């Protein structure tokens, strides 16, 4: 048995209403064994549903299970911050006849918000305990914005750089609702003390023009 | 009733694994049990199970690659019998999965690969000038360089959570993971309270408390 989740990625306003679609391949157990978890980042999933619509002790009746056979469908209604994550259906089977189990792919919850937040810039140096060891890292932190797509640009004695930074993005946070994101500059010791401005770009729509913040070498 | 897997670690492809699920508080002829698996940024998928009368269950996929028994009046057992770098995740173990007695573990991790263990480098992130914004600095750890996941961050000795962002570790091009641990407080702080990052990576048997001050 396969189990379709759609669509794949969801976003609703606070107060808003998501719907997750789940299809089986063939119908579970009693046609209506299906469960539904919950997983926010770092955890284990928390089953929310079973029985197609039975809610599991202590969740929150803004989630509504319904369906039966092979169709289903995840309700969740006046979405709050603390609902992102991903859901997954699960479908039972009788273990004689199929697979006992099998979960559908999962579909992320995203909650959106109508205006914008710009990101606080901060950039720190290398450490002087790291240029001993002969590498230097800069790092340019964006701190607590939205929407998630930003660009950071990193810029050498104003000599835009390429293929020697990476960046990490947080998960959308579930009391806030932003993101903040890491981007690291790697350099030789010896490439970092050749050059004096190591600057760091960002364009984001909360920002009416891109914010640089900058340091030089030494002073 | 409780349950708590344990055994995930590092291996190279090919080198046979075991996983422990252990049970508390229940009897394994009384309730059945599963696995589960999540590969890093990837969704669950079930591998197999036991049910009360001792028969084993296994996903199509897994037959062959897996191995599921009851090790013990207390344990379940999960013997990968030869790893490949895509058998890399978090393996559950759970009483059920769908009824109301369903009970899930925390969780243990498996990498296979073959790079070799290494501790990380904690190098601070100073708060300065260049990290304060109307009455906020930033400050945070730079852990660089380790294999392989995961490495625990705490601030304070688990004392401060508010305004903490730790990043997800991304892989360098050197094979060695890298990730950055920041906390935004009030600048007015930065003379008076102490602020520790506390870096734990068990694979290396490393442990680092580094204090994070202003640069001079």
């Amino acid at each position: 048995q396969v189990l379709t989740q759609t669509p794949s990625s969801v976003s609703a306003a606070v107060g808003g209403t998501v719907t997750i679609n789940c299809q089986a391949s063939q119908s579970v157990y009693n046609k209506n064994y299906l469960a539904w978890y919950q997983q926010k980042p770092g955890q284990p999933p928390k089953r929310l549903i079973y029985s197609a619509s039975t809610l599991a002790s202590g969740v929150s009746s803004r989630f509504k299970g319904s369906g039966s056979g092979t169709q289903f469908t995840l309700t969740i209604s006046d979405v709050q911050c603390d609902d992102v994550a991903t859901y997954y259906c699960l479908g039972s089977y009788d273990c004689n006849r199929a697979e006992c189990h099998a979960f559908g792919g999962g579909t992320k919850v995203v909650v959106e918000v109508r205006t914008v937040a710009a990101p606080s810039v901060f950039i720190f140096p290398p450490s002087d305990e790291q240029l001993k060891s002969g590498t230097a890292s800069v790092v340019c932190l964006l701190n607590n914005f939205y929407p998630r797509e930003a660009k950071v640009q990193w810029k050498v004695d104003n000599a835009l750089q390429s293929g020697n930074s990476q960046e990490s993005v947080t998960e959308q946070d579930s009391k806030d609702s932003t993101y903040s994101l890491s981007s690291t500059l790697t350099l030789s010791k010896a490439d970092y003390e050749k050059h004096k401005v190591y600057a760091c770009e960002v364009t984001h729509q909360g920002l009416s023009s891109p914010v640089t913040k900058s340091f030089n070498r030494g002073e | 009733q409780s349950v708590e897997e344990s055994g995930g670690r590092l291996v190279t492809p090919g080198t046979p694994l075991t996983l422990t699920c252990t049970v508390s508080g229940f009897s394994l002829s009384s309730y059945p049990m599963n696995w589960v698996r999540q590969a890093p940024g990837k969704g669950l998928e079930w591998i197999g199970g036991i049910g009360t009368s001792g028969n084993i269950w296994y996903a199509s996929w897994a037959k062959g690659r897996f191995i599921i028994s009851r090790a013990s009046s207390t344990t379940v057992d999960l013997k990968v019998t030869s790893p490949t770098t895509e058998d890399t995740a978090t393996y559950f173990c759970a009483r059920g999965l769908y009824n109301d007695y369903t009970v899930w573990g925390p969780g243990t991790l498996v990498t296979v690969s073959s790079a070799s263990t290494k501790g990380p480098s904690v190098f601070p992130l100073a708060p300065s000038s260049k990290s304060t914004s109307g009455g906020t600095a930033a400050l945070g750890c730079l852990v660089k360089d380790y294999f392989p996941e995961p490495v625990t961050v705490s601030w304070n000795s688990g004392a401060l959570t508010s305004g903490v962002h730790t990043f997800p570790a991304v892989l360098q091009s050197s094979g060695l993971y890298s990730l950055s641990s920041v906390v935004t407080v009030p600048s007015s702080s930065l003379g008076t309270q102490t602020y520790i990052c506390n870096v734990n990576h068990k694979p290396s048997n490393t442990k680092v408390d580094k204090k994070v001050e202003p640069k001079s």
